[PDB]
């Protein structure tokens, strides 16, 4: 039970990490300082500046649901 | 000498001419199918298409359905074919409702492969498609009835 | 499939299918009233996540109840 | 169609116009920068949204911005 | 010679030599002191 | 002042056997495009739709389905070969619309007869927060 | 078993939605001037601290919990 | 026009100066790293020679030396194999009791309890059971003592040294010329007759002098130490005549054309030798002789310097018809200019050849006591299948590379390729429809059977007992094979293989070797599944190749390169449009095909062939013939195959097979680890690394090489690499544990 509860802590912490990083970087980041102008859900910002796939806060939610399912699993 | 040529001599139209596409046997046979008789009342063309498909659909439903080995009721599996004709007659009907409007003309080509002007097929018209659905339904249920009417002296009944 | 494979592959594939329909006799008498296109990038992430989650929930619900109610204890 | 905007941080290197694959960008005379020219987007009806122009902007932050908007036949890149 | 020594200082080669020496040391430690779930010397 | 050249039909087209990447019903009911160029000699050039075609000597006319296909072919006509090119849009009514080069000058070269469109006069980071345009049909970049 | 599993997955989805709409608030409704130097704007002011430490805790938990499981395996 | 030897002297100086400069080959990479992405590019473009320069001669010399290095590494690998067979193995014990001893050639050190992996393999030996099959090869060749394996390992080490030296020589010293590489006629002549012909002849010479006599003595039960040395059969021919009488003549029937005498050791009996379970060694030697003659003849088709012979250019140009225009004209100039085209062709053919090897080695066991070593056979089959699949995916990749980089109709035109490009749309649409039809009419049948078995309707399924779908064609073909000896093959004494001929069950040491393989509704369904998966893989790869240059979505895709992420979120979205991403998806689909293939093989062999035979002839298979009823269902594949046969790997803890139990879960781990990359994009990860960099810069410990998340292409590459590694290693552990335990 000690080992499983720490896996639970891992699941809660990482799922929180994904959602919080997406919620705080939703208005802007060093990579896209004007993300708030593009809305909540958009595909990306193009292949420029190195590549910006899954950079919106909607994608942060989308990544966190996998971790939510894994945690509840 | 080469066999493959551009579609009607135009290389920048997205197609080619091959023995499958442009051949006297294929051109005549397709020109004589009821869907390509662009000068015939669509009700009659629907009757033929309905008769052919309603007749064909009975075979698979009867020989593959669940009651296939219960010969007491398996021959009545044509009802399933008739039900599909009903469903397809709905699919045909709802198609024309959305595609063509009452006052809209025909959307079919008004030209010929040789350039001369032509009268467009009335099948791409609201009333023309309505006659085709009505013809397909009438021939469809008639094809299912006529197919089930025959049952004996066949190697796969 | 929706999460690994991405859009551009399916868009070019749908283009090759649109040509096929326009050049096929008999069937070309039927015209689509909405142009066939590949699912949006964000739509693909959502559809893939929904299949993932539905399979997640249904697989575990089936195992949970069958392994427990099969013994009832 | 997609919206495209040019901000006055533009230095006038004419790189967004060279990378554009549907001739949406133009170079007009201006007095703000050294090259005496700024970009403009007068033909966004042909814009496809490839953001190939943003990949070529040396300004930090970008001076071309492509805001993907209402999709049309031209913006979806359909040949059918 | 100097170029050869500069190659030996590259990241993968330095990593292999460093991790090989580290792997050998831990192997000998667990060879003279196998198992050990605790710090027994108190 | 510049005057765009009118589209002259019956202009020769490059030698090509035909491909499946050509026009579709979109050209019949929606729109299609036509690129024209001069060329010095008979050459081979890769088609933006299929394989290879023989560019006729003298005036050439080529009809495509998309505008991007025209500019891509034109850019290669300007790079590999040294050929000037124009292209237009053709609606099913028969109307023709001149497109590129708009001014007769290439768009990468500054021309004095051009007007600003969609040019915001501030830093990109000086846009407003989305709440300040809420319940309005505005965007923080349209201004 | 069915009831506990049902509510835990329900709660997992609800938690992902809570943080999703938190990000949606930051984009659509957050006015930075009317929240000047309060606790809400200060969350954005040190976003890197919050995200980095959430990352450290997830790394710590993940490294060790996995390691102990592999050791016992 | 005159084929001759052509090299240059000292083109590149031997120095360590360029060793110390990372990324020297590339002009952008040589400046050193500004960000971490550099570090990855240095490895991604390490072998992209045609992107380092445009001179075909430099490229060809680099490729030549790379081949020499590969041969050096392969010889070093073989040296290690023979040396482990000599020094840390029980080969001498397996040689006396091949039916009870488990072959083992690796012994672990006792450090952290891993000595448990040194399991009881028989012959007083504790080690790891090997499935490579080197024991069977060394027995077939006639090797008996550890000394001969020692000498073979030493020779392989010397040959590795020779290959490494030659690789240095033909790049830094006498480096060949472009026309030398381009002498295709001479090269094909020497590879058909000199390499393959003389190689087959040399091996036939060994087999008629060492393999046949030593193996006769091994079959007779003579102790291997009491067996005469091989060279004693080359001195006193009385020893060879006492086993094979025709050797008493002395090459006289060969020159006088009385070859009918040599039928004693050059036979056409076929089938299997019932004592060993392998093909008759006399038949294999006769085979190698015939192959040697055929290849020695075939190595004379192409002209060189003496007028007689063919020119491939003429043969190509002469083959043009009314459908394909002036086809084949121009192909000789293409295949003598582009390395990637040759690589595509050869990868395709070599991979398909590896698959053919996988089939032929199971259906016709070539080595003694191979057919009964179930672990070795299963491992060989699966390994060769994977090799072939990967090589074919690589063929696709390099075809696309040629399309992007070496294709140009204005310089090296070909009519066939242009015609293919002019209807790629029709080709791809038809392949798409075929794939949909096959997907419905194979897997849909499985879903039908599942839904009928779950609804309590076992007669409405597709089964050998209900709606039958018998593979009549394959059954008739194997029947025609069975009746061929004595009719359409009078010289053949038995059937080509045992899977053909009815009856004639060969068993060795209480275990079966081979018997006629049944073919029913299950085989039909599985073969159609295989056809469907192959078709979808072909669709992905070929569609990537044909649309590599242009498409209706991106008409200038060739300018973007062969390997690029996308072309923007516009046009609806352009992700994974490059041919590289088509290879990336074809990897997954090749995995999905090959896995079903090897699972079919495993279950079929464990259900209808492999098993234990009684003294009276009662054969009970490893699984009780459950293939006909259980494999026609997806739930049957889940339960009666996976859930049942994974027991050995989930129970291997505390035994010598526990390493497979560890690899099972580790491969599960890396497979699921790939899903993080395959389901995500690099923007989020860069935004995370931003805050992490803040944390580092706060404590004066941020690196100069600015950290950057993996590129999009690198994200997909890592994802597919880990996915493939995890899946294949999981199946590897499962197969090996299962077959070594129940074998
Ligand atoms: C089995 C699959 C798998 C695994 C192992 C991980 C693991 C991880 N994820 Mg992830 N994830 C997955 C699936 C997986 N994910 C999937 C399917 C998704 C949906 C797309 C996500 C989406 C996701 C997001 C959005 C995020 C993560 C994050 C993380 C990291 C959390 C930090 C941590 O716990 O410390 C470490 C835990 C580990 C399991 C590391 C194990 C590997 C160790 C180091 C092996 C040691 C190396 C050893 C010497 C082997 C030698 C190899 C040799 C070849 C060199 C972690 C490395 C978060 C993160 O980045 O954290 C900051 C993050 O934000 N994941
Ligand atoms: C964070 C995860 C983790 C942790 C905490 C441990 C912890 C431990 N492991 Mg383990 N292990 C792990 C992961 C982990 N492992 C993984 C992932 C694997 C799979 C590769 C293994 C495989 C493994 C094996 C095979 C063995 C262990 C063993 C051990 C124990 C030996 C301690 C020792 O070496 O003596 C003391 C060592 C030192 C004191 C060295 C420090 C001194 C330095 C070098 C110099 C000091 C200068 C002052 C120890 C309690 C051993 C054991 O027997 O368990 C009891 C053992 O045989 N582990
Ligand atoms: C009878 C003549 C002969 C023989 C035996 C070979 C044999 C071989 N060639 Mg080769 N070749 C020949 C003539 C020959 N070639 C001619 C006339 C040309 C055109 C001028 C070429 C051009 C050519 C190219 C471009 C390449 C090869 C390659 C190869 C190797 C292929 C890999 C392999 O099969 O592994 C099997 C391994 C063996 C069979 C071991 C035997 C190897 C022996 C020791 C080599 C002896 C043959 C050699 C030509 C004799 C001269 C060497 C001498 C001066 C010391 C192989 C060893 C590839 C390569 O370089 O691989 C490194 C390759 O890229 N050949
Ligand atoms: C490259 C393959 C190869 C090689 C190197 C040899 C080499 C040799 N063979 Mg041999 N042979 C071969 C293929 C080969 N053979 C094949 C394919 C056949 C089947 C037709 C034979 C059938 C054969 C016979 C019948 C005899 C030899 C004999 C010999 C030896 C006599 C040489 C001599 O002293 O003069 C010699 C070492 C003779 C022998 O045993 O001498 C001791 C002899 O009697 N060979
Ligand atoms: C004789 C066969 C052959 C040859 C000579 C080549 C040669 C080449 N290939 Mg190719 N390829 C092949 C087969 C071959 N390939 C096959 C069978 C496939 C199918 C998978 C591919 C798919 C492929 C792709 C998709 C690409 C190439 C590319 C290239 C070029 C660059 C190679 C490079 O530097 O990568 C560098 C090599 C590495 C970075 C090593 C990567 C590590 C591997 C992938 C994982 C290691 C796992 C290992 C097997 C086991 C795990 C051990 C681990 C735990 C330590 C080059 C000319 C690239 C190119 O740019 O084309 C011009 C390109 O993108 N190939
Ligand atoms: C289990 C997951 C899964 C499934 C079901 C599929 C299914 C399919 N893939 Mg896909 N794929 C997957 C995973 C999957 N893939 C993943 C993870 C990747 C990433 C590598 C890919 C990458 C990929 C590529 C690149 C391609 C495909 C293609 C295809 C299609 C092949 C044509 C076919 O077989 O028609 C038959 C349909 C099926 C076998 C699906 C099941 C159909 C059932 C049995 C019929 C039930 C009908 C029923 C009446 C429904 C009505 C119910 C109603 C009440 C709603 C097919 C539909 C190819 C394609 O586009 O087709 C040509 C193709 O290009 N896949
Ligand atoms: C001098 C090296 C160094 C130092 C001092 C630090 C220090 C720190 N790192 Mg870090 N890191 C490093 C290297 C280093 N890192 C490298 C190479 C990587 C890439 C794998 C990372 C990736 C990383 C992540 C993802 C995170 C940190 C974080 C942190 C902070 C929390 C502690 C921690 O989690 O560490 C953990 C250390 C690791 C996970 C990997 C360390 C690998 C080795 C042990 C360090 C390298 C030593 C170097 C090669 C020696 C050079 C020898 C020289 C004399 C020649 C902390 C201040 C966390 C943070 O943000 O703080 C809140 C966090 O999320 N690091
Ligand atoms: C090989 C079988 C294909 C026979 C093609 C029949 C055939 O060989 O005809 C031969 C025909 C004529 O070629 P030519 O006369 O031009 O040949 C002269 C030179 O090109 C050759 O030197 O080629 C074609 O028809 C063009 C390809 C179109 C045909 C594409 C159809 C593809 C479907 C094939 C898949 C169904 C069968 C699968 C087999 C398992
Ligand atoms: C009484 C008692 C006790 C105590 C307890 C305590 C101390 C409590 C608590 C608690 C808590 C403390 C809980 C919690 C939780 C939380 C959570 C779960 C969170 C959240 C948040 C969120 C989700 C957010 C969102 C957002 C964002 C993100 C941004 C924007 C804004 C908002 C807000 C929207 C004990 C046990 C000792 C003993 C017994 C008795
Ligand atoms: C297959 C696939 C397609 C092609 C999928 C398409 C074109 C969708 C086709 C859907 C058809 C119409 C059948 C859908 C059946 C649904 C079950 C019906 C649901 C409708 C209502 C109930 C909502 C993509 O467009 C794509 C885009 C980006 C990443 C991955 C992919 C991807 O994997
Ligand atoms: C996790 C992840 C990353 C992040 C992955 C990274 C950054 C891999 C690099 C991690 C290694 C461990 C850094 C290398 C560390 C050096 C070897 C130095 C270590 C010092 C010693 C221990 C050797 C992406 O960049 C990415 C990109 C596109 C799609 C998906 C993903 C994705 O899922
Ligand atoms: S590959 Fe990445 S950057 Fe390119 S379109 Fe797809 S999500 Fe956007
Ligand atoms: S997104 Fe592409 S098409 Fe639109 S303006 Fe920028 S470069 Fe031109
Ligand atoms: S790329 Fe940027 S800086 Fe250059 S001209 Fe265009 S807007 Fe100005």
């Amino acid at each position: 039970d000690f080992l499983v509860h720490h896996a639970i802590a891992l699941g809660l912490h990482t799922t929180t990490l994904i959602l919080v990083k997406g919620a705080l970087d939703a208005r802007g980041s060093k990579l896209m300082p004007d993300k708030k102008d593009f809305g909540y859900s958009f595909p990306c910002d193009g292949p420029g500046r190195g590549g910006t796939c899954d950079i919106s806060a909607w994608d942060a939610f989308y990544l966190a649901v996998f971790w939510m399912l894994n945690t509840i699993g | 000498y080469q066999v493959v040529q551009p579609i009607n001599g135009d290389p920048f139209i997205g197609s080619l001419e091959t023995p499958v596409t442009s051949s006297p046997l294929v051109a005549w046979y397709l020109s004589n199918l009821p869907g390509y008789r662009t000068a015939v009342n669509p009700l009659l063309r629907g009757i033929e298409v309905g008769l052919a498909h309603g007749f064909l659909l009975v075979g698979p439903f009867v020989k593959a359905g669940p009651l296939r080995n219960t010969e007491i009721a398996g021959q009545a599996g044509s009802l399933a074919a008739g039900g599909l004709v009903v469903i397809l007659s709905i699919c045909l009907t709802i198609y024309g409702i959305s595609s063509f409007n009452e006052g809209d003309p025909s959307t079919a080509p008004s030209l010929t492969l040789t350039g001369r002007k032509k009268q467009p097929d009335q099948l791409q018209t609201a009333d023309g498609w309505a006659k085709f659905t009505g013809g397909f339904f009438f021939g469809g249920i008639s094809g299912v009835i006529w197919a089930f009417f025959l049952l004996y002296v066949l190697d796969l009944p | 499939m929706f999460l690994i494979s991405w859009r551009g592959y399916w868009q070019e594939l749908i283009e090759t299918l649109a040509w096929a329909h326009e050049r096929t006799p008999l069937a070309n008498l039927i015209r689509w009233r909405d142009k066939p296109v590949a699912l949006s990038i964000v739509q693909a992430r959502l559809v893939g996540l929904v299949h993932f989650s539905v399979g997640y929930i249904f697989t575990y619900a089936a195992f949970l109840i069958a392994s427990t109610s099969g013994k009832f204890g | 169609s997609h919206s495209v905007k040019i901000y006055d941080t533009c230095i006038g290197c004419t790189q967004c116009v060279r990378a554009c694959p549907t001739d949406v960008l133009e170079m007009i005379p201006w007095g703000g920068c050294k090259a005496k020219q700024i970009a403009s987007a007068p033909r966004t009806e042909d814009c496809v949204g490839c953001k190939r122009c943003e990949s070529a902007c040396p300004t930090d932050f970008l001076s071309v911005r492509v805001y993907l908007w209402h999709e049309t036949t031209r913006s979806m890149g359909l040949a059918y | 010679m100097r170029d050869l020594k500069t190659y030996l200082s590259v990241a993968p080669v330095a990593s292999t030599l460093w991790f090989a020496a580290l792997a050998g040391l831990l192997i000998e430690i667990n060879r003279f002191f196998p198992d050990a779930l605790t710090f027994p010397f108190f | 002042g510049f005057t765009p050249p009118e589209l002259d039909p019956n202009t020769p087209s490059p030698i090509f056997g035909g491909s499946t990447g050509g026009l579709l019903r979109k050209a019949q009911v929606e729109e299609f495009y036509v690129i024209t160029w001069e060329s010095p000699k008979e050459q081979i050039f890769e088609m933006p739709t299929g394989g290879a075609a023989i560019m006729r000597e003298g005036p050439n006319l080529l009809k495509l389905a998309r505008k991007e296909q025209c500019l891509a072919l034109g850019t290669r006509l300007r790079s590999k070969y040294k050929i000037k090119y124009q292209f237009y849009r053709v609606f099913p009514s028969g109307e023709v619309q001149y497109l590129h080069p708009k001014d007769g000058v290439y768009p990468e070269k500054v021309n004095p007869g051009r007007q600003g469109v969609g040019v915001n006069f501030r830093s990109i980071g000086k846009n407003v927060s989305p709440i300040e345009v809420k319940f309005t049909g505005k965007q923080p970049y349209d201004l | 078993a069915a009831l506990y599993t049902h509510h835990q997955y329900i709660a997992g989805f609800i938690m992902t939605g809570a943080f999703a709409h938190g990000a949606i608030f930051f984009i659509r409704d957050y006015n930075p001037e009317q929240n000047a130097d309060n606790v809400l704007a200060r969350m954005l002011e040190h976003k890197e601290a919050i995200i980095s430490h959430l990352s450290w805790a997830s790394l710590f938990l993940g490294f060790h919990t996995l390691g102990l499981y592999v050791h016992n395996d | 026009p005159e084929v001759k030897i052509l090299v240059d002297r000292d083109p590149i100086k031997t120095s360590f100066e360029q060793w110390a400069k990372p990324g020297h080959f590339s002009r952008t990479i040589a400046k050193g790293p500004d960000t971490t992405t550099w570090i990855w590019n240095l490895h991604a473009d390490a072998h992209d020679f045609d992107s380092h320069t445009s001179d075909l001669e430099e490229i060809s010399r680099k490729v030549f030396s790379a081949h020499f290095g590969q041969l050096s590494i392969i010889f070093l690998w073989l040296s290690g194999m023979y040396f482990h067979g000599a020094r840390f193995s029980n080969y001498e014990a397996w040689l006396n009791d091949p039916t009870h001893i488990r072959p083992s050639a690796q012994v672990v050190w006792p450090i952290v309890g891993q000595e448990i992996l040194n399991g009881d393999v028989g012959g007083g030996f504790r080690g790891i059971q090997i499935t490579s099959g080197f024991f069977q090869i060394w027995r077939a060749s006639g090797i008996t003592s550890e000394l001969q394996l020692y000498c073979t390992a030493i020779g392989a080490l010397v040959f590795a040294a020779l290959m490494l030296f030659a690789g240095w020589f033909h790049y830094h010293k006498a480096a060949p010329k472009l026309v030398w590489f381009q002498d295709v006629e001479s090269m094909l002549n020497h590879h058909l007759a000199g390499l393959l012909g003389l190689g087959s002849l040399s091996w036939a010479g060994h087999q008629v002098h060492v393999s046949l006599p030593i193996n006769q003595f091994l079959n007779a039960g003579v102790d291997p130490k009491e067996i005469p040395l091989p060279h004693e059969f080359i001195l006193n021919r009385d020893l060879l005549a006492q086993l094979y009488p025709s050797f008493a003549e002395g090459a006289t029937p060969f020159f006088t054309l009385n070859w009918s005498k040599y039928a004693d050791f050059l036979t056409f009996r076929g089938g299997l030798d019932p004592l060993t379970g392998g093909l008759w060694l006399t038949d294999i030697a006769h085979h190698h002789l015939a192959i040697a003659i055929l290849f020695l003849i075939a190595g004379h088709m192409y002209r060189t310097n003496w007028g007689i012979g063919h020119g491939i250019k003429d043969i190509l140009e002469a083959h043009k018809g009314p459908f394909t225009g002036q086809g084949h004209k121009g192909l000789y100039e293409i295949l003598t200019t582009s390395w990637h085209a040759q690589l595509s062709i050869n990868l395709a053919m070599l991979g398909s050849l590896t698959i053919i090897v996988a089939h032929h080695m199971y259906a016709m066991p070539p080595y003694p006591y191979l057919a009964t070593d179930y672990g070795t056979q299963l491992s060989l089959f699966t390994h060769h299948m994977w090799i072939g699949g990967f090589l074919i995916v690589g063929a696709a990749a390099h075809a696309a590379i040629f399309m992007v980089r070496d294709y140009d109709p204005t310089t090296r035109y070909n009519d066939l390729l242009d015609r293919v490009l002019r209807h790629r749309d029709a080709i791809i649409s038809h392949l798409n429809w075929v794939c949909i039809f096959l997907g419905f009419h194979s897997f849909g049948l499985y879903i039908h059977n599942d839904t009928m078995s779950a609804l309590g309707r076992p007669q409405d399924m597709f089964s050998d007992t209900a709606i039958q779908l018998q593979p009549v064609f394959a059954q008739w073909i194997q029947n025609t094979h069975a009746l061929a000896p004595g009719t359409t093959a009078p010289g053949a004494t038995t059937s080509t293989s045992l899977t053909w001929g009815g009856g004639d069950l060969v068993s060795v040491g209480g275990k079966v070797a081979l018997l006629p393989i049944p073919l029913g509704t299950a085989d039909f369904l599985v073969h159609h599944i295989h056809a469907f998966t192959i078709h979808v893989t072909v669709l992905i790869l070929l569609k990537g190749v044909l649309f590599a240059r242009s498409s209706r979505l991106i008409p200038d895709k060739a300018n973007l390169g062969f390997r690029f992420p996308c072309d923007g979120p516009g046009r609806g979205g352009t992700c994974q449009v490059s041919a590289w991403d088509h290879v990336f998806l074809g990897l997954f689909w090749m995995y999905n095909a090959i896995s079903v293939v090897i699972f079919h093989f495993s279950w079929k062999m464990q259900s209808d062939v492999w098993g234990s035979i009684n003294d009276q002839g009662v054969v009970t298979h490893i699984t009780g013939g459950n293939f006909a009823q259980s494999s026609i269902t997806i739930n049957g594949w889940l339960r009666d195959f996976l859930w049942a046969q994974a027991s050995q790997v989930i129970q291997s803890y505390g035994s010598s097979l526990s390493a497979y139990g560890l690899f099972f879960l580790g491969a599960h781990f890396v497979w699921a680890f790939s899903l993080m990359f395959l389901f995500s994009g690099r923007g989020y990860w860069q935004e995370l690394i931003e805050s992490i960099v803040w944390a580092h810069n706060k404590l004066k410990v941020a690196p100069a090489t600015q950290p950057r998340a993996l590129s999009i292409v690198q994200g997909r590459a890592v994802g597919v690499t880990h996915y493939l590694l995890g899946g294949i290693a999981t199946t590897w552990a499962f197969f090996l544990a299962r077959i070594i335990a129940v074998g």
